[PDB]
């Protein structure tokens, strides 16, 4: 009786970053 | 100059063709306006669309539970919602209003109709006019109705009768409005 | 674009760092079926007719927003912290129905090609702000991942009674006043 929504999958994380 | 923004979009997109003869789910993962990863039920696994999606595609495809759940959403989301909502919405009908106004040019404004499938014909006396007819695109009002304007270039003789003729799935037979 | 008879988004999930803020809607053939008020944590209908086509458990939207916040942090890092481009929106104003003086009508302000999804849309009547009779859609999705948004002003057509839709957006150099007259 309810509409269902697609679920967002949890990204792989823990990557480094670079400052622009 | 302006404040900085960083946007994430996730789109769970359901495509239907021939009723439910063909159903396809495409889940899209977007950074700002760039789709970087996606799941396509016709493919059955995640794919990187840009290099930045490669960590997720590899990670997600290694988790059996993730693949099983996403694959099941073709049923639990798309087919399910088609049964709960979209069949009914597809039965929805809102009749168009048809008005003619002059401008030589005649403008037939067809307004406040749903769904978007519609055909507008112009007639001069007992002949359908094809040359000199030009239409706007279908205009989406955002409130679950459309409108459209269809113009006829005319060189009217007195006694000529012009007819705007509108077919639409809400109508048992076409609406006709006359301008003398 | 994928070829199909009908297309639904179940749903459109937006989350952005400015705010931060989010949006959760379902779309069918390009119109908004329902949304989730994330502040009140409840499913709602801008167009209440469509409540007849089933409800929605708002906890699904809230879970997705938590996951989206996480994912956005990660994607900001993966993209060297590249900020959204401010696109230039286009504004169109038109009546919903043929205009007859003294017959209630609705003005439609369409703001298209919105990105990022941050916008001020207001109405002016003879140069003064109008607040009564104004409503608007969600940010409705587009296949190029920009958005449009539509604002509505119920009004009574009259002579010498003119309107502007005033749009503020970071991709404009100054606020845009799009005019309309009966
Ligand atoms: C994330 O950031 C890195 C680093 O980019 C560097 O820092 C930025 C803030 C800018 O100032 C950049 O101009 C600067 O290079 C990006 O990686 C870099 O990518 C470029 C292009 O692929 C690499 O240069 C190439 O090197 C090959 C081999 O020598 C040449 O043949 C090519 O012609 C080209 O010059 C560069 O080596 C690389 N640097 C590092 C440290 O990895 C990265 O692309 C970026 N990611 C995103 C999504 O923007
Ligand atoms: C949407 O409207 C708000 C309200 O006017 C804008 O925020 C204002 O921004 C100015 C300039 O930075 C400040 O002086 C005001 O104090 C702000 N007002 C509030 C209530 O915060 C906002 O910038 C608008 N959005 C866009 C994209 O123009
Ligand atoms: C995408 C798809 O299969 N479309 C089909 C088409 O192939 C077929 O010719 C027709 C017959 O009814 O129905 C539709």
């Amino acid at each position: 009786e309810r509409n269902a929504g697609s679920g967002i999958i949890i990204s792989d994380g823990g990557g480094g970053s670079l400052v622009p | 100059g302006s404040p900085e923004d960083f946007v994430f979009q996730f789109k769970g997109m359901c495509y239907f063709t021939n009723g439910t003869e063909r159903v396809r789910l495409v889940t899209r993962y977007i950074y700002n306006r760039e789709e970087y990863a996606r799941f396509d039920s016709d493919v059955g696994v995640y794919r990187a669309v840009t290099p930045q999606g490669r960590p997720d595609a590899e990670y997600w495809n290694s988790q059996k539970e993730v693949l099983e759940g996403t694959r099941a959403e073709l049923d639990t989301v798309c087919r399910h919602n088609y049964e709960v909502a979209f069949r009914g919405i597809l039965q929805r009908r809102v009749e168009p209003t048809v008005t003619i106004s002059p401008s030589n040019l005649l403008v037939c404004s067809v307004t406040d109709f749903y769904p978007g499938q519609i055909k507008v014909r112009w007639f001069r006396n007992d002949q359908e006019e094809t040359a000199g007819v030009v239409s706007t695109p279908l205009i989406r009002n955002g409130d679950w109705t459309f409108q459209i304007l269809v113009m006829l270039e005319m060189t009217p003789q007195r006694g000529d009768v012009y007819t705007c003729h509108v077919e639409h799935p809400s109508l048992q037979s076409p609406i006709t409005v006359e301008w003398r | 674009d994928i070829v199909a008879d009908h297309v639904a988004s179940c749903g459109v999930n937006l989350y952005q760092f400015y705010g931060p803020s989010g949006q959760y809607t379902h779309e069918f053939d390009g119109d908004e079926q329902f949304y989730v008020d994330l502040e009140r944590k409840e499913t709602a209908w801008r167009w209440p007719e469509f409540s007849k086509f089933g409800g929605f458990d708002p906890q699904g939207a809230l879970r997705n927003m938590a996951v989206a916040k996480h994912n956005l942090n990660i994607m900001i890092k993966r993209y060297n912290s590249t900020a959204a481009t401010n696109e230039v929106p286009e504004v169109t104003v038109f009546s919903k129905s043929p205009v007859t003086l003294g017959q209630p009508n609705t003005l439609i302000c369409l703001v298209d090609n919105i990105f990022p999804p941050v916008v001020n849309i207001t109405w002016l009547s003879n140069g003064q702000s109008v607040t009564e009779g104004v409503s608007e859609t969600s940010f409705l999705s587009k296949s190029d991942h920009s958005f449009f948004k539509i604002s509505y002003l119920t009004f009574l057509p009259s002579a010498d009674e003119i309107y502007d839709c005033k749009v503020e957006h970071w991709g404009l150099d100054q606020p845009l006043l799009k005019h309309w007259e009966p």
